[PDB]
């Protein structure tokens, strides 16, 4: 109780201290922290264009949804308070979700014990109440005190609101409400397109909570799936139709979703698209954009075949994949799946090459600003340095995720067959 | 697998000799850079200047002399820069003349230059290219101090402007600039020109501009005749210009058969025997120390900030019998500017990161990076060994106390200089230095260890090693000389800290390689290379002067050495000190 | 007649093309039947010590740019593609007569 | 008396009977490029504007609807003797009489 | 050339932008309709 | 080559 | 009046009417950001820069002396270029100078290495996931 309040106080104090210093303007302009879809300056530009009588979507600078326009129209003066509130909200939601999940896990593990479906000598692999006591508080601390999250907050990037919506989706799903879950997933899909892939894991968790078997010759399964899908799609339809009536146009749609899907702007970031499409042969551009945006939606089905009985680990992997392979990535997207590492640290004995990967990620994080400076202000370097750093960062992320997946499977094998 | 569980054991069994081998390898590699395989010869590499030719026709020596004599007398009478005379004379030769006023407040009184609050004026004149618009410009500047020097430079500047005014073939504008105080006027002019408030200096707004600046040349000359010309290339924070500018200057030195020098040292025509390597090593070391300092060694150094290639030329009269007249220097400058006119793009095709064993020899980055890679390997091997033994809290207080001490070192000395003056009998300028020394010493006495195992100090050492390796590599990317010097002084002693063993020896080795002892050693080396030795008390005085200059230059020019040391490198060395004296 | 060089230090190629143009005009071919393509301007380059002149020898007794000259393709419209279009006749429909 | 920007500029007022102004504007630029030996074919939609209060007619006018006005500038166009030869070709005495003999 | 008053009056005056009222009504009706399910 | 060597 | 730009379609346009106070200087400023283009969209000399066209200024400047009405067929040709509306002012149109601006550039030499490297990274991810999802512990 007191630990959570103390953590919140420390996080708010650090953010408030950094808001008043001489580094806020420097932080607000980093290409690693803001994107053409997240910058605060584009928000104020759109609001000014509306007061000059021009449509915000008639140019090439503003790519935000109308709901952001409404919110910040009413709260432009109190901007710095909003982001603190949102970060606290996502931390608290994660805390309570993890508490409930741990209860389910211990109860499920306890039930198997008497059905004696575990090997005779498998102990020291059994979860105990003394070790799961401080997992939620840790999760909250890892989210709040991550430098990526603090940097995102001081820059007033819109990614914080997206993270809050995802965290509320997780909280409502684990607590067992499907209507609110569908609403929050629709709100997350409205802002960015990729969160639609989290539809399958949440449905699997809900079905498992109802004790409904998942089979092709079942009746409850199909009815539940149909109801959930209908609620989600209706939510999306109503939000879009409501968005039409703010400015009486459909122009926001190509400005947002077309921009995400087609990647016209070539500003550098920590992703894999910008330099590839600045150095492309025009004959193959369509084929390559199609391939590299199918890659994101590719893994959901086989992962759902393998991880059918473990929906939450499935969610964690899917969020990491979205963060790695999106068109305009930011460190704020990276922090969200890093917040989940404490949940999976009982798998530490089966991890291999964790040390080198952590060191490499840490080094690349510091090497981004120095090489940006040497390229853009000194003139002593070129874009190849920056491209190499982005390549190394993404490779390290992929290796780390694969390691966690391997450790999970190895522990399952040892649980079933004997240590 | 068992393959990579068979290598780790070998590394654990042979860690001790491998670190020694790699450290020796790095030192030997740095010592090998002056020998022919790594050292190349300089070449032009830009066809815009390599395929053309220039026929000089300057002839204004008497006019330059008379201008100098009239300028010196007027400055004597005024006691400062004669502004009306300069404007009238500049207008008489046919330029557009402008002025600028500037002022600032210094953090503390300066003993070296004797300034506290500085105000002055800059005068500049523009020559507009007749057959073009105002899109590009070249700068020729003469920095004036308060020491009654550089009158002949002003005379030569005015004569060159009078010669240049009557031609048709200029494709860029030319700015003729005379500044009030040596490097404060140049900084004020550049800040007003680009409309950026980098330092906080106040000024009147500029009324005349000439487009984007491409290159600049600074001239210093205090005699009618010269015996040699000396060139400077290093700038603020260890930034360098393009090598093609230096190649051009050297190409106009052989045409006029003038005695050119780099660092004040004359080089042989060819490496005739083994006597060449010694001089090459001397020149390389002088360049390394100068680049490590990070100071703007002339007006040209401040130009490197705005991506403008800048060159400084100093003429020396040194009792050698053969003398050169002013016409030769004028012809050399005319040729350089005429060849800079022929460029069609920005300079972008030679080298931007390099080292100079001589005026016509160079080494590129891909040849000298292994010298630092080898030492980073030592750090990595030791960290790997620590991780192994650790797998075979108590850290919060050391980390927080170390960073707090670093912040106190950064912030306190300049503030609280009036309270110390009031309470104790010391002058203002030395109070800052004494506060620096006092906080440095107070860092060593561990306060929390007054209050009254293996994993704790092993984890602390692992963290410290990773942190130091990060900083070392980042510093090397910014300035190679600084990173290499810090690595070669700090790697071996940080690799040996252990709470059990000969602790007195380890403490004596840790004290002598702190960031403060490095500076004293470097000062002694610099004096030894110059062939002017030093004693103990003279060295102590020079050390205090260097500390004051470092703080003042961080405040006035934006140098980064003081923040880097105080905020990043002092706490890490404190962490190693904590490791040695664990509890 | 085509010159495919660039910058100011490539003065020679432009000088050669101008000499050919002077000869063919002096011998009778009209300016509407000559398609002249020059990739850069050397006669009115701001670096030229003698504006509006191009010389063949250092005595400076023959100016090959001349008083009367007309160029169809300027510096940025000289390319392999346009030369091939002119030769093959596969030119954009709005192109004027003088440039085909 | 009169001033012009560096490079080349062109502004045109069309008649109100013109239906499609962009097509006619492109065709006119291509035609002028042949007469004056300039690269006016580089005028496209990325460097053409329709001013709303500037560049009003200089001759007899009845109504001023800026729907029929176009303007463009090419700031890197070079003016050399090749441009002056067609210019002098349009004069009636044609450099052989009067004030035209002074244009060298 | 340069008629000042006509130029000034050729454009309607600039008023600040405000969200339409129907959008506000729709938003809050939707939110409360959702709230009356989970609570009543 | 990387994609189709594992599959078919 | 402001018209925003569209990438590769149309430029920015800005048009203002400002009253200038007497014996003074007025400053107008606006911020911009530079863009990175495709490697095929640069000129043969890409390290020279791009040009912003000169700006136009139009005004009715006050006159020292009052001018009489004039007939264009009997006046010098340099006095009949602009129609005159009032005898106490006269019309002028001024142009400023062009500006040269630089952009960041990509590497024009390696459009083919980039494809190989990026596809290699994607293949690394694919291989890891396929090997983990298809096989079984033995
Ligand atoms: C850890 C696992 C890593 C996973 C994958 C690895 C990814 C990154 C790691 C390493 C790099 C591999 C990929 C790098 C490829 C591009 C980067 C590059 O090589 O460029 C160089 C960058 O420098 C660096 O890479 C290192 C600096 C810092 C980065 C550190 C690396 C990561 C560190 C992170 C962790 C460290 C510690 C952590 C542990 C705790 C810059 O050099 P430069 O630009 O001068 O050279 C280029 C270029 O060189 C190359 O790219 C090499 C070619 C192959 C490289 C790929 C590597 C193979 C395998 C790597 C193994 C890694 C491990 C994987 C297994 C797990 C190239 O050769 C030339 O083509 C290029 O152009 C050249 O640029 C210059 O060259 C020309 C000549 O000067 C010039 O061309 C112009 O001029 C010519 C005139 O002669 C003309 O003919 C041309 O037309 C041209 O046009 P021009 O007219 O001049 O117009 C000018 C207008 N501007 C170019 O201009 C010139 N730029
Ligand atoms: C609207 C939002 C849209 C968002 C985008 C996402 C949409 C895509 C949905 C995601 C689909 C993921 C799974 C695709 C592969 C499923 C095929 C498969 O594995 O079948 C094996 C299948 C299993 O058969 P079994 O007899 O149960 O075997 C038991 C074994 O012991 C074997 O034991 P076991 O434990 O391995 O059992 C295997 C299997 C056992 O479970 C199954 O057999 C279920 C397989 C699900 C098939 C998905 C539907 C087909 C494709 C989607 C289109 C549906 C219609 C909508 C289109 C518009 C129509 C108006 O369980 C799984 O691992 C399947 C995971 C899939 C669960 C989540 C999928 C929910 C779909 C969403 C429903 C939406 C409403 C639908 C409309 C309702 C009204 C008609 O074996 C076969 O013989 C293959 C079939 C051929
Ligand atoms: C141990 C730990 C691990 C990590 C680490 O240490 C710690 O490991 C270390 C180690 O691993 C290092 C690497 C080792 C290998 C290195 C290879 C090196 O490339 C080679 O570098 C050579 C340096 O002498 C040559 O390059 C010349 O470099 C000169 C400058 O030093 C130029 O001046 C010259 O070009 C000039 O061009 C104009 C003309 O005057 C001449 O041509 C020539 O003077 C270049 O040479 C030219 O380089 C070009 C580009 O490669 C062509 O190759 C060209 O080829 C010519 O082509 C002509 C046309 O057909 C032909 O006729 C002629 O015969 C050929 O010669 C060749 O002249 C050579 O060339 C080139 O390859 C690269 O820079 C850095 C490099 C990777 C290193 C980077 C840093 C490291 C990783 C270190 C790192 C810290
Ligand atoms: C330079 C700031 C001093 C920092 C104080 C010490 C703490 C940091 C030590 C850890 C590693 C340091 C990185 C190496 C320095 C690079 C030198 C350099 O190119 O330093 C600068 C460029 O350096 C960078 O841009 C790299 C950013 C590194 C930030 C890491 C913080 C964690 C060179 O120009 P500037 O000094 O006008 O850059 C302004 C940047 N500033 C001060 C506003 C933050
Ligand atoms: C612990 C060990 C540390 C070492 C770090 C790992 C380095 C591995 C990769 C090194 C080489 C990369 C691939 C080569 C491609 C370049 C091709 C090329 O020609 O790149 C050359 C090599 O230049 C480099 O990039 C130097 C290598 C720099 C690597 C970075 C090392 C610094 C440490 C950073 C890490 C900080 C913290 C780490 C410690 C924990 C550049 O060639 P040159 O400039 O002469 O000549 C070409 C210039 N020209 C004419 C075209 C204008
Ligand atoms: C310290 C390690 C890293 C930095 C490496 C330092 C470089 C080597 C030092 C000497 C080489 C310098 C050669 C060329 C520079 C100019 C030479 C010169 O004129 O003298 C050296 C010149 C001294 O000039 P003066 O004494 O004013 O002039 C006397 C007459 N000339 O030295 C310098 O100015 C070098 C810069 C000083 C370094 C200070 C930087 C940081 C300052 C605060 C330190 C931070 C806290 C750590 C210590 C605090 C407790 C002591
Ligand atoms: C300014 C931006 C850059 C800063 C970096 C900000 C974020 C980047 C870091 C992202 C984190 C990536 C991975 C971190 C951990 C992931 C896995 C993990 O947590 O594993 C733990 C262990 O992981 C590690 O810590 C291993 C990594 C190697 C040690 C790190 C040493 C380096 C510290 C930093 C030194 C230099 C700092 C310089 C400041 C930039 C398990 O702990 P446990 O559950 O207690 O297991 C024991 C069971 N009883
Ligand atoms: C579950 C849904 C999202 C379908 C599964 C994902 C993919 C099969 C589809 C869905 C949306 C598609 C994208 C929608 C829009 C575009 C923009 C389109 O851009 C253009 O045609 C413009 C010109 C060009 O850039 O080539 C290129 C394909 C792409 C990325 C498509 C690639 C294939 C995608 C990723
Ligand atoms: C930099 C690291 C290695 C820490 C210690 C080295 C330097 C910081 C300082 C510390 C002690 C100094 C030495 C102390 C005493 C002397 C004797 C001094 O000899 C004299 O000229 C004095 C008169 C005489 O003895 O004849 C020459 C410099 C030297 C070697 C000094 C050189 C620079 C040293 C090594
Ligand atoms: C971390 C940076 C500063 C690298 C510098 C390495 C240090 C070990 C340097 C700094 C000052 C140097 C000293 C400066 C002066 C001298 C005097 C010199 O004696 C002479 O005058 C030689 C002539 C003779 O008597 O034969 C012998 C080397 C020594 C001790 C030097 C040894 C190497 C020192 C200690
Ligand atoms: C505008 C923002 C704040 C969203 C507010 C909540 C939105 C998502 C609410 C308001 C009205 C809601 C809808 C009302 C009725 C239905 C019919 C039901 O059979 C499926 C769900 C569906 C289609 C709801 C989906 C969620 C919904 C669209
Ligand atoms: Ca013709």
């Amino acid at each position: 109780a007191a630990p959570l309040v103390l953590v919140l106080v420390v996080a708010v104090t650090v953010r408030a201290a950094l808001f008043r210093s001489s580094l806020a303007e420097f932080i607000s302009e980093r290409v690693e922290v803001v994107s053409p879809l997240s910058s605060w300056k584009r928000v104020v530009e759109g609001l000014s264009l509306l007061d000059l009588g021009v449509s915000p979507y008639s140019g090439a600078v503003f790519h935000e949804t109308p709901l952001i326009i409404y919110l910040f129209h009413f709260l432009i003066d109190y901007a710095e308070l909003v982001f603190m509130i949102t970060d606290a909200l996502t931390a608290i939601a994660l805390y309570f979700a993890i508490q409930d999940f741990n209860k389910v896990v211990f109860k499920k593990q306890k039930l198997l014990l008497e059905l004696d479906q575990y090997a005779p000598d498998v102990a020291e692999l059994i979860r105990t109440p003394m070790e799961m006591r401080y997992i939620p508080l840790k999760v909250a601390l890892f989210y709040l005190l991550n430098p990526y999250t603090i940097l995102s907050c001081v820059a007033k990037s819109t990614c914080a609101i997206n993270n809050t919506l995802i965290a509320f989706f997780i909280l409502t799903t684990i607590k067992g409400s499907a209507f609110l879950s569908a609403i929050f997933l629709a709100l997350a899909t409205y802002q960015s397109l990729y969160p639609l892939t989290l539809f399958v894991p949440g449905l699997l968790y809900l079905l498992q909570r109802q004790y409904i078997p998942v089979k092709m010759k079942s009746k409850a399964f199909w009815i539940f799936s149909w109801e959930y899908a209908m609620m989600y799609v209706g939510s999306l339809v109503v939000i879009i139709c409501l968005s039409f009536f703010l400015l009486s146009s459909w122009d926001f749609i190509p400005a947002v979703y077309g921009f995400i899907l087609s990647v016209p702007d070539l500003t550098p970031n920590i992703g894999l698209f910008w330099y590839f499409f600045a150095e492309m042969f025009e004959h193959f551009s369509l084929f390559f954009v199609c391939v590299f945006q199918i890659n994101v939606f590719f893994y959901t089905i086989p992962l759902a075949i393998k991880l059918k009985e473990h929906p939450i680990f499935f969610m964690f992997i899917q969020i990491a994949v979205i963060a790695i392979f999106k068109s305009y990535p930011t460190v704020g997207d990276v922090a969200l799946y890093m917040a989940f590492f404490p949940v999976w640290n009982h798998l530490y004995r089966f991890l291999r090459n964790i040390f080198v990967l952590t060191c490499i990620i840490i080094v690349c994080s510091l090497l981004f600003p120095v090489l940006w400076h040497l390229w853009i202000y000194a003139g002593s370097a070129n874009s190849n340095f920056f491209y190499a750093i982005t390549l190394t960062f993404n490779v390290g992320q992929i290796l780390l995720i694969s390691d966690y997946f391997y450790a999970f499977l190895r522990r399952e094998y040892y649980l079933t067959h004997g240590l | 697998p068992v393959r990579r569980r068979a290598l780790a054991r070998l590394v654990l069994r042979l860690n001790a000799p491998l670190c020694v081998l790699s450290y020796v390898a790095g030192i030997a590699w740095f010592l090998a850079l002056v020998f022919p395989p790594l050292t190349q010869r300089t070449y032009m590499s830009e066809n815009a200047m390599g395929s053309t030719m220039v026929e000089e026709q300057f002839a204004g020596g008497d006019r330059a002399r008379a201008f100098a004599r009239d300028f010196a007398a007027h400055r004597k009478k005024s006691g400062a820069l004669p502004v009306a005379w300069l404007e009238r004379t500049m207008r008489s030769v046919g330029l557009e003349v402008y002025t600028q006023s500037f002022s600032r407040k210094l953090p503390f009184p300066d003993e070296t230059h004797e300034r506290y609050m500085v105000s002055g004026t800059n005068v500049y004149g523009i020559l507009r290219a007749p057959r073009a618009a105002s899109t590009e410009s070249l700068v020729l500047t003469v920095p004036c101090g308060s020491d009654s020097t550089n009158s002949q430079a002003v005379g030569l500047l005015l004569a060159l402007a009078a010669h240049f005014r009557g031609q048709i073939y200029w494709a860029k504008d030319i700015v003729f600039l005379v500044t009030e105080h040596d490097l404060l006027g140049t900084e004020a002019w550049l800040e007003a020109y680009h409309d950026v408030n980098v330092t906080g200096m106040q000024s009147s707004p500029l009324q005349g501009r000439a487009g984007a600046i491409q290159a600049a040349v600074a001239l210093e000359l205090s005699s009618d005749v010269v015996t040699s010309l000396d060139v400077a290339v290093e700038g603020l924070n260890g930034q360098l210009p393009n090598l093609d500018l230096l190649n051009l200057f050297q190409t106009f030195c052989q045409k006029g058969g003038l005695l050119c020098t780099l660092q004040g040292k004359l080089q042989p025509e060819d490496w005739t025997s083994l006597d060449g390597p010694l001089q090459g090593l001397q020149t390389l070391l002088l360049m390394v120390l100068r680049q490590a300092s990070g100071r703007p060694h002339g007006s040209h150094g401040l130009f490197l900030r705005y991506r403008v290639e800048a060159l400084t030329l100093r003429g020396i009269n040194s009792f050698r019998q053969y003398k050169y007249d002013l016409v030769a220097v004028g012809k050399a400058l005319e040729g350089m500017f005429r060849k800079l006119n022929h460029l069609l793009e920005r300079l972008h095709q030679s080298f931007f990161l390099y080292l100079l064993p001589g005026l016509s020899r160079f080494v590129s980055i891909g040849l000298y990076m292994p010298a630092v890679g080898f030492l980073l390997l030592v750090l990595g091997l030791k960290a790997l060994e620590l991780w192994m033994q650790l797998h075979e809290a108590s850290l919060v207080a050391p980390l927080l106390i170390s960073q707090a001490m670093g912040l106190a070192l950064y912030v306190l000395p300049v503030l609280g200089q009036h309270v110390a003056t009031q309470h104790f009998p010391v002058a203002e300028a030395e109070a800052v230095v004494l506060t620096l020394l006092a906080i440095y010493a107070a860092g060593l006495a561990l306060p929390h260890n007054t209050h009254r195992p293996d994993r704790g100090w092993m984890a602390l050492k692992l963290v410290a090693l990773i942190y130091l390796a990060l900083q070392l590599g980042c510093i090397a990317l910014t300035n190679f000389s600084l990173g290499f010097l810090l690595a070669t002084t700090m790697v071996p002693t940080a690799a040996l800290a252990k709470p059990h063993g000969p602790r007195t020896l380890y403490a004596a080795l840790l004290v002598l390689t702190s960031p403060a002892a490095t500076l004293l050693g470097s000062l002694f080396l610099w004096r030894e290379l110059q062939e002017a030795p030093l004693s103990l008390a003279e060295g102590w005085q020079l050390f205090l002067a260097a500390l004051a200059q470092g703080v003042l230059e961080h405040h006035t020019y934006g140098a980064l050495l003081f923040p880097l040391l105080s905020l990043g490198l002092y706490p890490c060395w404190l962490l190693f000190w904590n490791v040695l004296f664990w509890k | 007649l085509v010159c495919t060089s660039r910058f100011w230090f490539n003065y020679r190629h432009v000088a050669n093309t101008l000499s050919v143009y002077r000869s063919v005009k002096r011998l009778g071919i009209p300016d509407s039947h000559i398609v002249l393509m020059l990739a850069d301007d050397m006669a009115c380059n701001p670096r030229n010590p003698k504006p509006a002149t191009v010389f063949s020898h250092k005595n400076m007794e023959l100016n090959v740019y001349g008083d009367d000259v007309e160029v169809d393709y300027r510096s940025y419209e000289v390319t392999v593609e346009n030369f091939l279009r002119v030769l093959t006749g596969r030119i954009p429909p709005s192109t004027p007569r003088s440039k085909r | 008396f009169l001033q012009a920007p560096s490079g080349a500029e062109l502004w045109v007022w069309f008649q109100d009977t013109v239906t499609d102004v962009d097509k006619s504007w492109k065709e006119l630029s291509n035609v002028l490029s042949g007469i004056f030996c300039a690269s006016l074919n580089f005028i496209d939609s990325t460097n053409t504007v329709t001013p709303t209060a500037s560049f009003k007619p200089l001759g007899l006018a009845n109504d001023t609807d800026h729907y029929f006005l176009r303007y463009a500038v090419l700031p890197r166009e070079v003016v050399c003797t090749e441009n002056l030869t067609p210019w002098k070709k349009l004069l009636p005495c044609s450099s052989k009489a009067g004030l035209s003999v002074l244009l060298k | 050339q340069l008629p000042v008053a006509q130029i000034i009056h050729q454009k309607p005056k600039l008023k600040d932008w405000h969200p339409p009222g129907g959008f506000i009504l729709g938003l809050w009706a939707l939110i409360i309709m959702v709230f009356f399910k989970t609570y009543g | 080559l990387p994609m189709a060597v594992p599959i078919l | 009046h402001y018209q925003p730009a569209q990438d590769r379609l149309q430029p920015h346009l800005l048009e203002m009417l400002i009253q200038l106070p007497a014996n003074s200087v007025t400053k107008v400023s606006i911020q911009f950001e530079r863009a990175l283009l495709k490697w095929t969209e640069y000129t043969p000399d890409p390290n020279h820069g791009f040009y912003v066209s000169p700006s136009v200024l139009s005004a009715l400047v006050p006159s020292m002396v009052a001018a009489k009405p004039v007939d264009w067929e009997e006046s010098p040709l340099f006095n009949s270029l602009f129609p005159v509306s009032d005898g106490s002012n006269y019309f002028v149109r001024l142009y400023t100078e062009p500006l040269l601006v630089n952009l960041p550039t990509p590497d024009f030499s390696m459009p083919y290495n980039v494809i190989c490297l990026t596809c290699t990274v994607v293949a690394v991810c694919y291989g890891s996931f396929y090997n983990l999802l298809t096989r079984t512990f033995h």
